[PDB]
RNA sequence: GUCUACGGCCAUACCACCCUGAACGCGCCCGAUCUCGUCUGAUCUCGGAAGCUAAGCAGGGUCGGGCCUGGUUAGUACUUGGAUGGGAGACCGCCUGGGAAUACCGGGUGCUGUAGGCUU
RNA sequence: AAACCUCCCGUGGAGCAGAAGGGCAAAAGCUCGCUUGAUCUUGAUUUUCAGUACGAAUACAGACCGUGAAAGCGGGGCCUCA
RNA sequence: ACACGCAGUUUUAUCCGGUAAAGCGAAUGAUUAGAGGUCUUGGGGCCGAAACGAUCUCAACCUAUUCUCAAACUUUAAAUGGGUAAGAAGCCCGGCUCGCUGGCGUGAGCCGGGCGUGGAAUGGAGUGCCUAGUGGGCCACUUUUGGUAAGCAGAACUGGCG
């Protein structure tokens, strides 16, 4: 069996990047986390406090506590039933702003506009998204040249 | 020879540090603990008074740190003091803690807190500090930047925090590293210290030069003797000096124009004079071979 | 016509290596104050070595470094015990050169029953103005490519400053 | 003595080589991995005559010492002592245990028994280097080794010059315009990248 | 065009050698009474402006190394799902989708925020 | 070849008590100066988990402090067990 | 004649990894052979009283190459996979409270007002009490550990017998 150890099998995930060691850079040391803010988990092996356990490395949480240099994340985690809702204390250093949420409040700003644009005019825009639709045919012009040819290879062995 | 350390490997595996460490301006172990903010906070800026004693110029400023770069709120420098009075000796204790003075006031100025936190107008040397007064603004609060400068007694970055501290600011201190401060009897005196604020040691080993050697007072303040500056005359124009600082600190930034555009360094080569220059020499050197 | 491209002498290195203990290395620190006029320091063993009876953390040797004219001075006096001669194997690549004496007597020092006869090693750092940016504290940064001081040119300047007979070697 | 060579013919377990970990590894059957007159050159013995496998197996280093061996033994036979140059391209790293019974299947853990090289599909086993009228005593050579392992192999004649990277055809053409410069038993290729004093050093 | 002070991203910014620097600025540099610390004013600290681009520094150059970004390698290696597919097995092909990495060959060699100078 | 001194190169190939892994260069290593945050007290959370204890740890808060010019750091050991 | 909410699904965005592969002309370790090196020193030797004077050789090293590798190596690096977001519990304004933090400011909490189909397709959902039996498993495609192998022993996903 194995052990119960914190931080056994974490050799490469709390590990620093190649050639990306050293002192931290202090961009993320003054971001702020407001309440309410969807938040990815990063370890860091520089810092050894605060540290994250392995299990939450990779998830996204929403952020409701924060102190002087570390903020709360409530992150859901499946434990071999069910997913629990559970509340972890992160520090700075292990914690970036994740960019999930922005491309949704882009649109819902672009629907907006379309929504307070247009409403004059009268006329009804699309505001759902909609997937890739048909190939919307087409004519394809072979100006001149006629196509090229592909016959199969003759195999020969080259090694 | 030797095994060349300095292999292909050497330079793949090779991790630059920061552009400012390699030049050897931030210790980023000192920037982490005096730029970052709590984050509980979420706006609140963390002044700091950065204070550089160049070679021939002192510059005090102070500033907070944003992710796009920390923006200068304010500025001062010892060049400026001969528009003030001060003509020589810009890099003395004196100058810096006229330049603190000058940020100061300048500071308050700016954020219309000129008619409170007056400060110390009779300067003494005794340990000041700003308390805010209820039913006002508060008194500006900022941290002393150092740098990498040896922080010990007589430092003149301290000197500058004293002016910026009779200026009117809050900026927690001690006086321990001030110039008067005794290592051995753990007593900070006060009068050596007003001492080195008016410039009476410039002074007093000028009136000991003089004394001592013509030919090493002549070398030694060449340019004391130019504008007519004696030792009877620095504590009068330094408190000249710190009442016109008082009376109006603004600044008056020139009109900059009238620029010719020309190029004075070295425009870059382009690609296809490398590969041509490199295609002539080869030429070259066959067209020199084809002779012996 | 260099404008500030003089040779001059950084510092000279003094030290005496009697390493067995007390004092016969605080009699070699007397040498050294009474020559060098400055209260020198001692070095300790880095680890133990049985053959050359040391230990770890054990005073060694004494050592005292000379700047300025003091520095000149005494290597003109140690310069005039050696008849002025050096050789090719005494030039370092790096423009530094050095020799021992084996009696300081000979300096100008005398002699005592005490205190007998203890030779040195004197070493010359050269180098030019702006040599202090490698060892300053903030903006350090090396000396050029073309600034430093080549062997040759440490040969040269010995030749004509001191008149040098060096030989072959 | 050893086992026969079917118990330990296929890959089944992962790369085990000598290290830290696994100690006490008996030395290798093989030793020497080329021989012949392999103090030659480039332009002297072209023919880059390859033997290939077609299984991805293992192969005992007694049976690759066992088929230098033979294939060394008949071409010197046909074609000279030093008329030829013979490379062995495989290397026994991988080690295989054996849990010997004089306690049953408990603690099973076998020592190391010996040294096996691992083979891939299409993988070179033996090569020979000699000149062009020694083509029939490569291949024979070649096949008599085949006798001395296990599996089914190839052999087969490329287009390479020897024990170069480069074509044969094209291998003249760019000796002369000095893209390659001969270095003991192989070439060296010069780029454009190089600074222009190494250029300079060459073409004159 | 460019520099200084504080920075952001941390080599397109590094390393080796060579050439050029008008003005401000940055430094070399001149000394140790006062502040300060050393075996040595070498470092640090303080007091200055007689000389200089010698060096740092800034720009440029190397059929430069490295670094960043592309092509080739290659629809190759590998791989999700499928078969009462082949083969004694080892393994391999096909159907349905995704899709690499060396050697080799090209391009580039810092952008930028705040405040303050010079070229007026 | 190994005693001490000097210069240069040196991305850390040394050291950080131990087994190994991660991490660290004006440090987290070495030398100094001062101290005992290895102090007292409520809660919240993380590891195994049944999401129970023990041990270990993580952000806080309320007092007494230490240190530094200060920003700050410290309620034991750089982290993963003792 | 009139739909909220949830999913062993997919799509659009946005994060995580270090396995397959590949590399060792890049770090660590293993390792073959030729060219240039008295780089370094040393053993046998040969021409030499000796000589880094000539010639090779075996030692560990270097300078550009070359053959083969790594579950407890790695610059790179998949397919498969794991978290979030796709709106009413959301946005836009106005005003109050604060023994918190602050130069003015923040930050949080309270009230008033205005704006509704937020990708595809399928499901009606949510919640509370008691509760028996079970707690010897086995087989197969695929990945995989020990063993020569086993109708052998032991793991992962899925599906079956039970
Ligand atoms: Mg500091
Ligand atoms: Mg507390
Ligand atoms: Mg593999
Ligand atoms: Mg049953």
């Amino acid at each position: 069996t194995n052990t119960k150890g914190k931080r056994r099998g974490t050799r490469y995930m709390f590990s620093r990047p190649f050639r990306k060691h050293g002192v931290v850079p202090l961009a993320t040391y003054m971001r702020i986390y407001k309440k309410g803010d969807i938040v990815d988990i990063k370890g860091m092996g520089t810092v050894q406090k605060g540290m994250p356990h392995k299990c939450y490395h990779g998830k996204t949480g929403r952020v409701y506590n924060v102190t002087q240099h570390a903020v709360g994340i409530v992150v859901n985690k499946q434990v071999k039933g069910k997913i629990l809702a559970k509340r972890i204390n992160v520090r700075i250093e292990h914690i970036k702003h994740s960019k999930s949420r922005d491309s949704f409040l882009k649109r819902v700003k672009e629907n907006d506009q379309k929504k307070k644009e247009a409403k004059e005019k009268g006329t009804w825009v699309q505001l759902k998204r909609q997937p890739a639709p048909p190939r919307e045919a087409h004519f394809v012009r072979t100006n001149g040249k006629e196509p090229e040819l592909l016959e199969p290879i003759p195999y020969e062995f080259m090694a | 020879f030797v095994k060349v350390v300095k292999n292909k490997a050497y330079f793949k595996r090779y991790q630059v540090k920061f552009r400012r460490r390699r030049e050897g301006k931030t210790d980023y172990y000192a920037r982490k603990r005096l730029v970052i903010q709590d984050k509980n906070k979420y706006n609140t800026p963390k002044y700091r008074m950065i204070v550089r004693v160049t070679n021939r110029d002192i510059i005090c400023q102070i500033a907070y740190a944003r992710i796009e770069g920390d923006m200068i709120v304010c500025a001062a420098y010892a060049h400026e003091l001969p528009k003030y009075g001060v003509k020589v000796g810009l890099t003395n204790y004196a100058a810096a803690y006229c330049t603190g003075l000058l940020l100061a006031r300048r500071l308050l100025n700016r954020f219309g807190m000129d008619k409170i936190y007056e400060g110390q107008v009779e300067v003494t040397g005794d340990e000041y500090n700003v308390e805010s007064i209820d039913g006002q603004p508060g008194a500006f609060t900022c941290y002393l930047d150092a740098g990498l400068a040896r922080t010990t007694t007589g430092n003149k970055v301290f000197g500058a925090l004293k002016g910026a501290v009779d200026g009117g600011l809050s900026i927690p201190h001690s006086t321990k590293r001030f110039p008067g401060y005794d290592s051995e009897s753990k007593e900070f005196n006060a009068e050596v210290h007003r001492k080195h604020i008016m410039g009476q040691n410039v002074a007093d080993y000028m009136r000991y030069l003089m004394e001592e050697d013509e030919d090493a007072y002549k070398k030694q303040f060449s340019q004391y003797i130019k504008n007519n500056v004696t030792p009877d005359m620095m504590e009068e124009m330094y408190k000249k000096a710190h009442a016109a600082i008082r009376e109006n600190p603004v600044y008056e930034k020139k009109p900059k124009r009238e620029v010719k555009k020309k190029r004075w360094n070295r425009p870059k080569m382009s690609l296809a004079q490398k590969k041509d220059r490199v295609a002539q020499k080869k030429a070259s050197f066959l067209r020199a071979q084809e002779r012996a | 016509e260099n404008p500030m491209r003089e040779l001059r002498i950084r510092k000279l290195c003094l030290n005496i290596c009697v390493g067995e203990s007390g004092d016969r290395l605080t009699r070699a620190a007397k040498v050294l104050e009474q020559l060098t006029g400055q209260t020198p320091v001692f070095s300790k063993a880095r680890y133990t070595v049985r053959s050359f009876g040391i230990r770890r953390n054990e005073k060694i040797a004494v050592h005292c470094t000379v700047r300025g004219a003091k520095a000149e001075e005494i290597l003109e006096k140690g310069l005039k015990v050696r008849e002025y001669e050096l050789r090719k194997n005494n030039f370092s690549d790096t423009g530094n050169f050095g020799f021992g004496i084996q009696e300081h007597i000979d300096l100008g020092i005398k002699y005592d029953p005490s205190i007998g006869i203890y030779g040195l090693d004197f070493y010359v750092v050269l180098g030019r103005p702006g040599f202090s940016i490698a060892d300053k504290k903030r903006r350090t940064g090396c000396i050029g490519a073309k600034h430093r001081i080549s062997k040759e040119e440490a040969m040269r300047w010995f030749q004509q400053k001191y008149d040098g007979i060096i030989l072959p070697g | 003595g050893r086992r026969p060579a079917r118990c330990y013919r296929y890959c089944k377990n992962k790369p085990y080589p000598k290290s830290r970990f696994c100690r006490g590894v008996p030395d290798a059957k093989i030793r020497i991995f080329d021989l012949g007159r392999k103090k030659a050159k480039v332009d002297e013995f072209p023919l880059c005559g390859h033997m290939v496998s077609d299984e991805y197996e293992q192969l005992s280093s007694e049976a690759l010492e066992a088929a230098r061996i033979c294939a060394n033994k008949y071409m010197v036979k046909s074609c000279g002592k030093d008329g030829f140059h013979i490379r062995v391209r495989l290397h026994p790293f991988h080690v295989i245990r054996i849990n010997k019974m004089l306690t049953g299947m408990r603690g099973a853990f076998g020592k190391p028994q010996g040294t096996v090289a691992r083979v891939h599909i299409g993988q070179v086993i033996m090569s020979i280097r000699t000149k062009l009228q020694n083509k029939e005593h490569v291949v024979e050579a070649l096949r008599r080794a085949k006798f001395k392992f296990p599996g089914r192999q190839k052999i087969h004649i490329s287009k390479k010059w020897g024990f170069t990277k480069f074509n044969a055809d094209e291998f003249e053409d760019m000796v002369a315009e000095k893209r390659l410069i001969p270095d003991g038993c192989g070439v060296k290729y010069i780029p454009n990248r190089g600074p222009l004093d190494k250029w300079r050093a060459l073409h004159s």
